[PDB]
DNA sequence: GACTATGCACG
DNA sequence: CGTGCAT
DNA sequence: AGTCATTCATG
DNA sequence: CATGAAT
């Protein structure tokens, strides 16, 4: 299913968990081989909040990861026999990328938690547009435009360069701050009860 | 190169970033149009391309990669797949989109892949986009900057209630039945008249929905219950009838079944009530629906308890379904339940907004050239001296500020007047000029009216709506019962 | 209800409806523009459309739905394939198609799906459709009967050489190998001076084929042998390079393989080689391509014969292999084996008869010009008794006749004063219609020179060639060796 | 894959084998389930001419054929056993339907001679055209006096395809009969079989490329 | 949104 | 076997 | 060109 | 368990 790295090396090997196939295959080509492995989310990955655990391990994508990282899940989880020094989220810059992005967490912090508060598990930052930009801000400021639809109609020179370039690119750390704050949060977008989600969505999402 | 950021803050920009998008613009229809922003666009673009009603049909693909290329930014199978649904006519009360070739069955079979069919907009479709072109309705970018599409459609039919929708969003989902276009109008037209209008009395011109696959709807309680909250339980129930055979037999023949039910399906699980012996009784089950009737025969053994049977076949299977109303629409850009009447509110508060903007677009059209055509009749009083001013004039731009400043004509008419082709100066009658300053001071007074006052304006709604009816009004399909 | 049909009379007319199809209309290249139908129908889409090198990339998808609806009436997905590899820089020597995301490798893996890309005709294609615009080139009806589609493309270059074909049908197949631009032309060129030239003379300006691939070209024998009957067998040889190591360890590694050879695939099977220890002295294979280069290294053993390993590499696997010249095209409508005699001047009589068709349109357009002007000049001489007479008519019919009658001006001059506009008599300056008027003269002279002098159509041919030459030339990539 | 008639009859039943699975769902739906049986041939038909019969019973489509109208095959094939009375090839009027009919025809031919030799192998003639039906351009002009060109048979829709091709009373059908053995074998083996040159050969000799 | 198998000719 | 337009 | 799985709310 | 726009 993934496309491997050519030396096992967990201490700089990464792990590119890719929204999509058609981006799966723009970062085979982009990359650099020695250390970084491409393993493509063919789907909107499962929800680890909701689904019985029966369901939850006989899934394709989830078996494949507890697999490719090779610690095993939930407690049975050994952080110290990883495979990868960094697990990269590298999904489309769109709203849908956005709730893969959310999914891909709630199984890294319900299932590997060791991974998350080792702030192992990032995010990558596509770029916006197109010199390059990333927000609308800095946009205007780089007026002195090719918007990306998504990873897809990047081209694997642009994308080493601007999201992949260990020293060229932009990464998010993913850190538990708050234990507790963190486990509510979780629990109300992601949890099995649609009413607090509700609540949650009226009282902090703005429609203006 | 590198930035920490919480989970509870990174779950956050995430989950309402992806909320936020999938309510306002994927799974839950506009209050006013009944649309979502896929349906939109997939007939806004076939109509831009003028792939319409009374014009060849379009190869699908051709339509689908254009609403791709311009609209809409995703699966090219989505849009298929959608295009296909307002075609079905099992599914939609009254179809958008007419379609050539194999687009499904009740069997719920797949339809054939966009390569082999063919599509245009049918003629009700037309009367959702009416006007489009008039500034009616406010536009946005698309996803590019490089092209204006529509936010909501002009709607001179009230389809949310018409067609339905459904509906599965993040903290909201949807179910809104279709309804008779015939009752919906009245419905809308009584409270046009009476805005204060009850429940009770709507319900009089509205009675319930109306399914295009008929059957039985049971639950006037329940229809009322949701008119006023917008959520409600009812029964949908097929229609049976019982069939004398040869000594002793009898058969259960159906012919009509609920809405949202697999034909296919159906026949399967009442068989394997058959196979299983669940109740007793069952000799065999026939699917004898032929390309122009549906009919599923239900054969019975002599001595066989056909209430029992009948009763078991209405618990156990899809005979007999509930159909759930949880009406949630887009309303100022917010989420929302409703029933019965804000429903109509804001059709109708929606079909003013645009019969003001029709209104004005034409008025103004109207008044610019009736400024053109006072200037023309001057210009005829002294042809002699304006020719002799552009044959003065050192160039266009000099020639338009002569005429201005030495006859006192607007931009507008220097326009005109300088442009005018050499032939023109042949003519020297007045009088057909004059008709058409009447017939352009007449069109402007009647629209300017319809803009100065509630009641005239309002009439023009009712006109309109009622020729709406006239024109696609059909009977009903599902019968009701208590 | 019935009528018989014999086993035999009946194969036979399927068959052969079959077999002429799918050989002059899908798998293999008009001798001209050596294009495919599918292939021209995609150039010549995309291209009304505007989708071109100096505009913006357009979704796939939308070409290819585009595409399938006005001119092919095939998949949606042969369309799209055939797009793609029109985009791969490792199968067109000169890409007539950009693409914007995934498009696939040299390692074989899928290009993105049709959803996902962007893509817009090459610079290069655009001379391909030079002159379309100007009734240069023989049209047809589409399927629809509804457009006008090219029948071959204007082909500015010679891109059944350049870029190459293959090439399969019913009785025949086709394999073409891709050649150096620059050389392709130098070759035409000569033989535009020399009609007679002979392949060896040709030799001496197309040496033989240039893969995209580049490495090593073995057999000019054989190239010979092909280039004159359209059949011949060459050796293509990996390009490789040795390189010492620390430990006393040599490495072979690979920079440049055999076109039409699957990098992945190649690999596999040289691990394969080690694996079964086939060959003596293989440590470890790797593939270290990356973004900006290929390269296999093959790390040898202490102590080990690389020549040893180096030719086993070459006679076992593909890092050598055989390329099969067969040559076959579509020549006046007819599957026809050839050799650069044939290909090139079917090229040189194409591009006659094309530039002679530019020339005969562009001077009918000068010509009816020239006459307006001509009376243009006059008018103004006159301008105030044009006018008065204009005034003095009833209408614009009878102001022309008027015109005529008495100034003996004629009807397409009379109609172009007539409809003058207004402003135009600011503009009363003869000098620079005079000066109009003489470059026209001139521009009808030189063209009415190439339609009747084919020494100087000729002439014309080889300037334009040279200027393609100059603007898209690149060096060579594959060598030569006998 | 086979959609069944719902009653068994080898006397009136018939196999609709249709050229992929959108048309093959247009005659589900416009068919008659009582008497017929819809079987698509998903994509271009193996050559039983060309390929080695290895290849040809381990063939996907070939199998659930043979398995569909019982009655085995080669000379292990027994007519009487025979499900339908009547197997109709039904391919758009492209080229590339012309063409599966010269794959199945010469299935039948090399495999099932008994089935085309009691005249039991039928083809579908649908309609080209719809201005009332033309079949030829010529039956078409007559009709021009006192026009949807139907691209293939999944732009047609159900009630149309039974009208024009399916329905037994208002349909045109080509019966296939074997009129000279020896000389119906060499018209086979030019046109389907390993042997390049004598196929090559034929197409020059008989196709105008004008 | 990739995957599965055929035709066709040619070493 | 693998190519590339087709089903 | 059909097939396989997942999100999201609801009964 | 199925619904219909989305990966
Ligand atoms: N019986 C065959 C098994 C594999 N298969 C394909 C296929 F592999 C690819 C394709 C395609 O790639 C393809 C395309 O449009 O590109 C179309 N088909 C269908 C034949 C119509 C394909 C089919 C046909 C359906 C079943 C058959
Ligand atoms: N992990 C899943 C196995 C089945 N499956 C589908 C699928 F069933 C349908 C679809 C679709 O119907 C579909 C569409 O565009 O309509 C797209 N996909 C792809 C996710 C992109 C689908 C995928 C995704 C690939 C693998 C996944
Ligand atoms: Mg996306
Ligand atoms: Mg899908
Ligand atoms: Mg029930
Ligand atoms: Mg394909
Ligand atoms: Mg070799
Ligand atoms: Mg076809």
């Amino acid at each position: 299913k993934l496309t491997p790295a050519q030396s096992k090396n967990p201490a700089k090997n990464e792990l590119y968990l890719v929204e999509g196939d058609s981006a799966g295959g723009s970062a085979k080509q982009g990359r650099d081989r020695k250390f970084q492995a491409i393993l493509p989310l063919r789907g909107k990955v499962i929800n680890t909040a909701k689904a019985k655990m029966a369901d939850i391990l006989k899934n394709e994508e989830i078996n494949t990861m507890i697999y490719t990282i090779g610690a095993g899940v939930g407690a049975d989880f050994s952080i110290e026999d990883a495979n990868y020094d960094k697990i990269i989220i590298m999904t489309d810059a769109d709203t849908d990328g956005a709730h893969i992005q959310t999914l891909l967490l709630t199984f890294f912090y319900r299932y590997m938690r060791p991974l998350v508060e080792a702030g192992h598990v990032y995010i990558a930052l596509p770029p916006l547009y197109k010199a390059y930009a990333w927000t609308d801000g800095e946009l205007e400021e780089l007026r002195k435009l090719q918007r990306y639809k998504g990873l897809g109609e990047m081209n694997a020179d642009q994308l080493w360069e601007t999201t992949m370039n260990p020293e060229t690119r932009t990464l998010i750390r993913v850190t538990i701050e708050d234990l507790a704050r963190a486990e509510r949060r979780v629990n109300v977008l992601m949890g099995d009860k649609v009413e607090p989600r509700r609540k949650w969505i009226e009282d902090n999402v703005k429609f203006t | 190169n590198i930035q920490n950021m919480s989970l509870e803050d990174i779950m956050g920009e995430r989950f309402g970033r992806y909320s936020k998008y999938i309510i306002q613009d994927r799974a839950l229809p506009d209050i006013r149009d009944g649309l979502k922003p896929v349906q939109r666009r997939i007939l806004y673009s076939m109509n831009k391309d003028s792939n319409t009603f009374d014009k060849s049909y379009r190869k699908s693909a051709k339509s689908v990669g254009n609403i791709m290329g311009n609209f809409h930014p995703h699966g090219d199978s989505s849009i298929y797949d959608a295009m296909v649904r307002m075609s079905q006519n099992w599914k939609n009360r009254e179809i958008l989109v007419e379609m050539h070739g194999n687009n499904g069955s009740m069997d719920g079979d797949p339809p054939a892949a966009m390569r082999y069919t063919e599509a245009r907009l049918s003629e009700i479709a037309g009367y959702l986009l009416q006007d489009i072109e008039k500034k009616t309705v406010p536009f946005a970018w698309n996803f590019d900057d490089t092209e204006k599409e529509p936010t909501v459609l002009p709607a001179a039919f009230p389809n949310l209630l018409v067609n339905g929708s459904t509906g599965i969003s993040a903290g909201y989902a949807t179910d809104i039945p279709p309804h008779n276009l015939a009752e919906v109008i009245d419905a809308a037209v009584y409270m046009i008249d009476h805005p204060t209008a009850k429940i009770d009395k709507l319900m009089e011109f509205l009675p319930g929905p109306d399914f295009p696959t008929g059957a039985i709807i049971q639950g006037r309680d329940e229809i009322k219950k949701a008119y006023e909250t917008g959520k409600g339980r009812v029964v949908v129930r097929s229609k049976t009838e019982i069939e004398k055979l040869k000594g002793g037999k009898e058969q259960i023949v159906i012919t009509e079944i609920p809405y949202e039910i697999n034909k296919a399906n159906l026949v399967k699980k009442i068989d394997d009530v058959r196979v299983n012996n669940k109740v007793a009784g069952i000799a065999e089950v026939r699917d004898e629906s032929d390309r122009d009737g549906l009919r599923i025969a239900i054969e019975l053994k002599k001595d066989a308890n056909t209430e029992l049977v009948l009763n078991y076949l209405f618990k156990y299977t899809d005979l007999q379904i509930n159909y759930n109303f949880n009406m949630v629409a887009i309303d100022n850009f917010t989420p929302r339940q409703v029933g019965i009447v804000p429903i109509l509110s804001s059709y109708i508060a929606h079909r003013r907004e645009v019969i003001l903007a029709r209104s004005r677009f034409d008025k103004e059209k109207a008044e610019k050239r009736l400024h053109i055509v006072e200037g023309l009749i001057r210009v005829i009083s002294i042809l002699d001296e304006v020719i002799a001013l552009i044959r003065a004039s050192e160039n266009k731009a000099d020639a338009k500020e002569n005429l201005k400043v030495s006859y006192d004509f607007t931009e507008e008419q220097a326009e005109a007047i300088v442009t005018l082709q050499l032939y023109r100066l042949t003519n020297t009658d007045v009088v057909v000029l004059q008709e058409e300053e009447a017939e352009l001071r007449e069109k402007i007074a009647m629209l300017a009216a319809i803009i100065g006052d509630e009641r005239t304006m309002y009439n023009l709604m009712k006109k309109e709506l009622r020729e709406v009816k006239k024109k696609f009004a059909t009977p009903r399909l599902s019968s009701l019962e208590d």
